[PDB]
RNA sequence: GUCUCCGUAGUGUAGGGUAUCACGUUCGCCUAACACGCGAAAGGUCCUCGGUUCGAAACCGGGCGGAAACACCA
RNA sequence: GUCUACGGCCAUACCACCCUGAACGCGCCCGAUCUCGUCUGAUCUCGGAAGCUAAGCAGGGUCGGGCCUGGUUAGUACUUGGAUGGGAGACCGCCUGGGAAUACCGGGUGCUGUAGGCUU
RNA sequence: GUUUUAAGCAGGAGGUGUCAGAAAAGUUACCACAGGGAUAACUGGCUUGUGGCGGCCAAGCGUUCAUAGCGACGUCGCUUUUUGAUCCUUCGAUGUCGGCUCUUCCUAUCAUUGUGAAGCAGAAUUCACCAAGCGUUGGAUUGUUCACCCACUAAUAGGGA
RNA sequence: GGGCGGUACACCUGUCAAACGGUAACGCAGGUGUCCUAAGGCGAGCUCAGGGAGGACAGAAACCUCCCGUGGAGCAGAAG
RNA sequence: CAGUUUUAUCCGGUAAAGCGAAUGAUUAGAGGUCUUGGGGCCGAAACGAUCUCAACCUAUUCUCAAACUUUAAAUGGGUAAGAAGCCCGGCUCGCUGGUGUGGAGCCGGGCGUGGAAUGCGAGUGCCUAGUGGGCCACUUUUGGUAAGCAGAACUGGCGCUGCGGGAUGAACCGAACGCCGGGUUAAGGCGCCCGAUGCCGACGCUCAUCAGACCCCAGAAAAGGUGUUGGUUGAUAUAGACAGCAGGAUGGUGGCCAUGGAAGUCGGAAUCCGCUAAGGAGUGUGUAACAACUCACCUGCCGAAUCAACUAGCCCUGAAAA
RNA sequence: GCUCUCCCACCCGGGGGGCGGGGCGGACUGUCCCCAGUGCGCCCCGGGCGGGUCGCGCCGUCGGGCCCGG
């Protein structure tokens, strides 16, 4: 019968990365966060004020509310069977973008880059992403010599 | 015999601290107090105003920050001061009230509010907190931050806090640490203060110095009396600054003449040099070892 | 069945900066000699090794020895 | 090339010993009437400017430590799945696919996305 | 209808430690009912630390000489005649300690039969092999299994069902 | 098995936990039923343990002074 | 929409590893000045000199870690994969503001190649029975000497369920059922019981006075063997070698000092080279001693071997019940 | 485009070297330097490597174009 407390099994995941403590840099806090952006969780032993619980180290979700020194989130859980759509205060420490959606925001301008372009040319230009097929048929040129023979070696005792 | 402290396993353990703060011109506990802005303002910026003292200028600077470094919109040196008619003590509190409204009408000059938004224009020594104007564009304001100096009683800082106020700008304070507060009884007067703002402190020297000595007065006067300033020329200026010569503030920065780019700093030496160097030490040493013995 | 003390001159035995009594026993003191009584001897791995210590036998265990204990309810 | 305020994890930017430093600059330096403070005008605060290159300064140096990246160690150690595969058991081989880390040997030693004054 | 009191609504406090919160000391060998093999006391099962038995290695003892007989510090196994551990089956009942009497069985052999080695001259004695057909007693004290002692003898070996 | 003996009967900290989270036994090593007008709330200013070299009585260890000094100190209690 | 995969993205401190890196544990030497002592030691003193044992500093070395860590895998955990999006005008605001700045909310218009792979009809809303005594295996794992013992995590089964095989059997291996004809297979099997080799089956090891014979499984070892079959490394091969029907071993000396008597036949530092195919002061018998003998090492006659070591495979001893 | 080795020369065919050789500026360190080693910038020449692309002719298909076309 385990302990049901606050902090319990967080020894090594609040911790401070090594060589990295001291303190915050400032590059941290004057980042610009509006609503609706997409928002992973990092927690940090520092600034003790406004900690999430320890099983949302690695969530990621959305925005609903912004204040004065935090926003509120939008995050999904897994409660002995069910799923639960549950939110947040978190200060800003605790807290990064995610870059997942940007190769996608930056695949809608070239998809339509490649599609307002060569539409008027009556080009039929590929738009879906196609997986990796079986690679071609192709030769090897052996200029001269002859491939190396390898020999197993013979087994000797090393230590 | 004792254990050297400055070993591998010192080297390996030991992260290093910020670069300014090695450098130790600054304070990071202080600025994050002072530089962020709520979140829920949206990329509205926190202007701040830096005030420097070096042992023979004042500097007064405008500055909000981003993430690629706080950027200026508007710097005010005191050794522009000789154009106008101040050369000598460069650095006093005068000055340092008369660079202060040298940036806030340069201020002024470049927003467009220079008829609007006057501030003083004599100068008495009471509070003035300007207040904003209802209909017209609204008044401006700025956070100070003087940094490293124990703003005590009795700073030179202040002075340009004074002056770039009189001027109209709206920024924060309250009388308790200007040259005239009594620390015993708790009030205030306007008339010390100007006895420190105009140079009569300064000038007290025209006796203390003038009479009980003589010689002293050539051991420490020797450029007042070298551009030919008596101790009663204690003098306005302050309509000069205020005319018309914030239409050059920046002075129209001074074209460049060419320069033959020469250089003054001894390149690196190189890695096929390193490795030869050290070709020549053991060839050396073994043709000044052999021969001898 | 195994847990609780404690081991120290020859005897037995008092107690973080020295190894101490009482008796055992050699020489010397009063006396008329005698007894009683008195004063100076020898005597020490304070159980055998390692650490705390500036200095530990008295602090710490691991260990070997002895004695005094305990095992209940078909 | 320098001064002011910075950015990024803040070391490619640190530490130790050497050396040259033009002009503008930064600084040690000259001092104690001015309600700035101390046991102490050294530190802090102010008023200054005769005089000069040690300075967290700036730049280069060390068959340097340190750090930052690359090979070796190694398809080794480990491992998701499977077998009426061995073996008395301990544990080890195979198919299937994933796959590290030191020692050791090499190269690098601040970019400045930065705005204002400035080797100009 | 008026004044006293009480009842009202809101916020703190007066505590329940068996801590989501009853107000509570014993025994029955005179004993009774409802049930349980979910849960003990016997046997039997799987296990073998403890008990019992047997190996390897070879520093020494053995007047001398490692291994005729013995074996230190170390190490590999079997046995269910000791005690423990566990709780699978039976509590709408499997009659629970010893002894008397009575058949059979195993061998890890005390004696007898046939044979080897000795620090075996003979006489005595210790050591091992094939081997369980045949034997292994009479008595005092104790409820005794166990013990202890007096005699005889070829020998007074050890156990299960 | 019951009993005598214990609290795993409400809480927290490391471990078992098999690299998110969750997770048992009479499994381990440990603690609590409090304390404080400051040991709470702001601001200025300083930097610790240990170590060296010295200095009258001063010794292993009193105080002073200089240098190195990434936490080796401290933060009321258990441990991170 | 998914108990799944790909392409982008962040998260984690386990197995491994590492002390020449911190926190703790630990072995042995090497250079130094003493950094200090207990004793030698010369000393009226010393870090003078000291043997040092010893701790001290520096470079090195042997092993370790659930409540220690620089690094750091495998599986695995969330998000995103276009119309609920993009892009153009414009409006309101009493919050925010130097500047219609900064945001948010609103009226409008324009843009579909449906923007990874594979498979499938989905969505919500009521009332409610039975149950809350659980068990086994593969791996992973804590206490315990161990258990057909006790206690947890991932999936799967018996319970709820039969069928062919394992002689027999609640869980193992195949496989899941309407009543029936024909065919073929799975795990398994084919001397007879008992359906199937009544093959001209193929290549080899093995003899037991206790042979031996198929997952869970009903039993057994360390050590041994000139029993045999393979193998491995160097040292003797037409270098008559590797066994023996074989021709013989001491004129100095009869060693030195030696035993009473010993010449090798007894004791001792020793152990040689001198016609020497041959030294040994004898491997040895003998004798009171020698005398007389043979031999280590060497000299004659014929047509292919030795020393250890893997227990390397099977076989045996090791190996005692009612 | 970048520039290692067959080999090239200083030196004893090889190591060392290679991208070499020529002219100019400035910098460089141990050695007394000569040295030679390097090395940046500027210019010229030689040398092979490496494919892209533009192109060529020739060989190579019981080839391809309703099995081109006369
Ligand atoms: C209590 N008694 C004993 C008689 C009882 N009525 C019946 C009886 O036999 N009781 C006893 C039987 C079993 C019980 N017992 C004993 C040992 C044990 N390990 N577990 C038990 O339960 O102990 C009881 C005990 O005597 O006290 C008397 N008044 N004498
Ligand atoms: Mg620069
Ligand atoms: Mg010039
Ligand atoms: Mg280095
Ligand atoms: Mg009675
Ligand atoms: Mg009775
Ligand atoms: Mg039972
Ligand atoms: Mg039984
Ligand atoms: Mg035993
Ligand atoms: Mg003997
Ligand atoms: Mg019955
Ligand atoms: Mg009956
Ligand atoms: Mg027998
Ligand atoms: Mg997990
Ligand atoms: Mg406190
Ligand atoms: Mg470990
Ligand atoms: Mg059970
Ligand atoms: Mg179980
Ligand atoms: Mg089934
Ligand atoms: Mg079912
Ligand atoms: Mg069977
Ligand atoms: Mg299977
Ligand atoms: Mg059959």
């Amino acid at each position: 019968t385990n302990t049901k407390g606050k902090r319990r099994g967080t020894r090594y995941m609040f911790s401070r990365p090594f060589r990295k403590h001291g303190v915050v840099p400032l590059a941290t806090y004057m980042r610009i966060y509006k609503k609706g952006d997409i928002v992973d969780i990092k927690g940090m032993g520092t600034v003790q004020k406004g900690m999430p619980h320890k099983c949302y180290h690695g969530k990621t979700g959305r925005v609903y509310n912004v204040t004065q020194h935090a926003v509120g989130i939008v995050v999904n859980k897994q409660v002995k069977g069910k799923i639960l759509a549950k939110r947040i205060n978190v200060r800003i420490e605790h807290i990064k973008h995610s870059k997942s959606r940007d190769s996608f925001l930056k695949r809608v301008k070239e998809n339509d880059q490649k599609k307002k372009e060569a539409k008027e040319k009556g080009t039929w230009v590929q738009l879906k992403r196609q997986p990796a097929p079986p690679r071609e048929a192709h030769f090897v040129r052996t200029n001269g010599k002859e491939p190396e023979l390898l020999e197993p070696i013979p087994y000797e005792f090393m230590a | 015999f004792v254990k050297v402290v400055k070993n591998k396993a010192y080297f390996k353990r030991y992260q290093v601290k910020f670069r300014r703060r090695r450098e130790g011109k600054t304070d990071y506990y202080a600025r994050k107090r002072l530089v962020i802005q709520d979140k829920n303002k949206y990329n509205t910026p926190k202007y701040r105003m830096i005030v420097r003292v070096t042992n023979r200028d004042i500097i007064c600077q405008i500055a909000y920050a981003r993430i690629e470094g706080d950027m200026i919109v508007c710097a005010a040196y005191a050794h522009e001061l000789p154009k106008y008619g101040v050369k000598v003590g460069l650095t006093n509190y005068a000055a340092a009230y008369c660079t202060g409204l040298l940036l806030a009408r340069r201020l002024l000059n470049r927003f467009g509010m220079d008829k609007i938004y006057e501030g003083q224009v004599e100068v008495t020594g009471d509070e003035y907190n300007v207040e904003s104007i209802d209909g017209q564009p609204g008044a401006f304001t700025c956070y100070l931050d003087a940094g490293l100096a124990r703003t005590t009683t009795g700073n030179k800082v202040f002075g340009a806090l004074k002056g770039a106020v009189d001027g109209g700008l709206s920024i924060p304070h309250s009388t308790k640490r200007f040259p005239g507060y009594d620390s015993e009884s708790k009030e205030f007067n306007a008339e010390v203060h100007r006895k420190h703002i105009m140079g009569q402190n300064v000038a007290d020297y025209m006796r203390y110095l003038m009479e009980e000595d003589e010689d002293a007065y050539k051991k420490q006067f020797s450029q007042y009396i070298k551009n030919n300033v008596t101790p009663d020329m204690m003098e306005e200026m302050y309509k000069k600054a205020h005319a018309a010569i914030r239409e050059n503030p920046v002075y129209e920065k001074k074209p460049k003449r060419e320069v033959k780019k020469k250089r003054w700093n001894r390149p690196k030496m190189s890695l096929a040099q390193k490795k030869d160097r050290v070709a020549q030490k053991k060839a050396s040493f073994l043709r000044a070892q052999e021969r001898a013995a």
